[PDB]
């Protein structure tokens, strides 16, 4: 995007990532890297060791801190100090975090300059409209019994894999797929992502996925009609451009964070067809009723409410019964799943061998 | 009695040494034994008789690894011949290379 | 060509020496089509 | 003793391995290759008597 | 010549005074190159290539 929008020649632009670490030899140039590639102190590669000296030796003129909501974290702020720059800028959609370090940005890069409304841009055609919803899926009795006795650490996995969520997701996916909508399913738990993906036979991406494979998956999901839905995880929570994505679903969450909810929603806010008449994006949040998810759900969506988004409670999904088949529809499958999830917790002697 | 051996290979290599040959050059079984034991640091276990014995013999056994090799049994004796030949040629018991003999003169 | 050029006549040819002869999620083995470029 | 073939013998002579296995014939006997006429005829005769 | 002055090894070879030993040095280096190298890396840095008289 950098090259597309400006007239900078590719020769003067250098990329500093894990694949390639070469640095520009020009008098003036641009370096695009990640904080983890510059905040490391103990150990660095020989190729990276020269790059670290290359960054430190020169006196830069401007530093752009993309996603500046993580610069006040433990150590990414070191790049701001180690890297010499006469001006510092911060870019983040959500200027909030659980701790009080958010205020540290004032003396790190300066105060907040400008802010923009969300609903104002929605009505002006700049961004798409979202029909936010929250589905309350009552956990089945058999699983709920283990929920009471089980410890907090294991409790999370129990109500995230309840059979009701599987059936609701299948009906929504089929209904939305029939409508020609691109669906993204977020899940912080890797095990749930794999189980959902393999059960539904859909691609999934998470931490272990390599850069090459995921890039091919993302390109296929954008332009390939056969692949209309994917299964992303916390890795794709933010900073990945999906101009084609329109629908968004989430099954798991990272407790009470109010930024992840907004960051995840951003995947469908840059949809290409955000100006055609009557278009409204969808954001479904599957939460198990009568569980701690409501405490986190009501606490992790407070930021979006302030912006202007309103979540709609959906107690019933019409037409769910008429669907031909649903996962874990019989008690036998539910019992099998219950135990499955529960069980989760001398150089010449060289010829000898 | 004075003293791993469970997996020691049943095959044995026996070397007989001449006292008249070993007293021409001042050597003891201690230095030659450790020289063999240090050539292969701990691969093979060896025992040497004392000088007081009527005949000087060193018994050597190669210990197989934890994994059992069935294909090596056919060449097990062949491997012993291989090490036996090397143990005679490329072993520098003591001295400097390329020095075949030395004579004292006045 | 060099001799003709020395004479000043246009050489309708050139010396031939100047002719410069110039994986995770493996449950979708074959569904993925390679959309590498656009 | 079920001699080998010219192609097999030539391959073994070449540097396919440091030395021929001591029990190469035994290993190939189990596989069924490199049999004898007596064994070759007996199995065929038995294959007919069975029907 | 297959190898020009842009190569550090050649610079040493071209510095030999006597023709006989100098000739031997050049042959040992040039005989192993199987391409004219119309473009050769610049001596200042290996990033950009400096054009050299060649045919490829
Ligand atoms: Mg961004
Ligand atoms: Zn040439």
């Amino acid at each position: 995007q950098f090259l597309q929008w400006c007239t900078l020649q590719p020769e003067n632009c250098a990329v500093f990532t894990s694949d390639n670490k070469e640095m520009f030899q020009t008098e003036s140039g641009l370096v695009v890297s990640t904080y983890s590639m510059v905040a490391n102190t103990r150990n660095r590669s020989h190729d990276s060791q020269k790059v670290m000296d290359f960054l430190t030796g020169r006196e830069w003129g401007f530093i752009i801190l993309d996603e500046v909501h993580v610069v006040p974290a433990a150590m990414f702020r070191r790049v701001v100090s180690t890297i010499a720059a006469h001006a510092k800028l911060g870019l983040t959609a959500t200027l909030v975090r659980e701790d009080d370090k958010i205020g540290d940005l004032n003396f790190l890069i300066g105060p907040k300059l400008y802010e923009a409304n969300w609903m104002e841009l929605s009505q002006k055609g700049h961004i798409a409209n979202v029909q936010c919803a929250e589905v309350w899926c009552p956990m089945t009795a058999e699983f709920y019994q283990e929920y009471l006795r089980e410890t907090a650490r294991k409790r999370m996995l129990l109500y995230i894999m309840n059979p009701t969520k599987f059936q609701a997701c299948q009906f929504l996916i089929q209904y939305h797929e029939r409508r020609g909508d691109k669906i993204i399913v977020f899940s912080d738990n890797v095990y749930a992502l794999q189980e959902y993906a393999l059960k539904m036979g859909k691609p999934f991406i998470y931490g272990s996925t390599p850069q090459q494979e995921r890039m091919n998956i993302l390109q296929n999901f954008q332009y390939n009609d056969q692949i209309n839905t994917i299964f992303l995880s916390k890795v794709g929570d933010t900073s990945i451009d999906l101009p084609e994505a329109t629908c968004l679903i989430q099954i798991s969450s990272h407790y009470g964070s109010r930024r992840q909810e907004a960051q995840r929603l951003g995947r469908i806010l840059r949809a290409k067809r955000r100006n055609d008449e009557g278009f409204n994006a969808f954001f479904y949040s599957l939460v198990s009723k009568d569980t701690q998810e409501m405490y986190y759900s009501t606490k992790r969506q407070a930021f979006l409410v302030d912006q202007g988004y309103a979540f709609k409670v959906i107690t019933h999904l019409h037409g769910m019964e008429n669907i031909p088949n649903l996962a874990y529809a019989s008690p036998r499958e539910r019992r099998e799943l219950l135990q499955e999830v529960l069980l989760k917790n001398h150089p010449l002697i060289r010829k000898m061998y | 009695s004075l003293l791993s051996f469970d997996q020691q290979s049943p095959w044995l290599l026996r070397l007989e040494l001449d006292r008249a040959a070993m007293n021409d050059k001042d050597l003891t079984m201690g230095q030659v034994g450790e020289r063999i034991k240090q050539t292969f640091k701990n691969d093979l276990f060896v025992i040497w008789s004392e000088d007081n014995d009527e005949k000087l013999i060193i018994r050597c056994r190669v210990v197989r690894p934890k994994s059992l090799d069935a294909e090596t049994e056919a060449e097990e004796d062949h491997m012993l011949k291989k090490i036996e030949n090397t143990m005679l040629e490329n072993i520098t018991l003591r001295g400097v290379e390329n020095i075949e003999r030395v004579v004292m003169m006045k | 060509p060099r001799k003709l050029q020395d004479l000043g006549l246009k050489p309708a040819s050139v010396d031939p020496a100047t002719i410069k002869r110039q994986i995770t999620n493996t449950h979708m083995t074959g569904i993925l089509k390679d959309y590498s470029h656009r | 003793y079920a001699t080998l073939t010219i192609d097999e013998a030539e391959k073994r002579m070449d540097k396919k391995s440091g030395e021929v296995p001591r029990w190469l014939m035994k290993h190939l006997d189990n596989i069924g290759t490199t049999t004898t006429r007596y064994d070759r005829t007996r199995r065929k005769l038995k294959a007919v008597a069975d029907q | 010549l297959l190898l020009d002055e842009h190569n550090e090894l050649m610079r040493q070879a071209l510095a030999i005074k006597d023709s006989k030993k100098r000739f031997a040095a050049i042959w040992t280096l040039c005989k192993t190159k199987m391409v004219c190298e119309t473009d050769v890396p610049s001596e200042d840095d290996p990033t950009q290539l400096v054009s050299r008289g060649g045919c490829g």
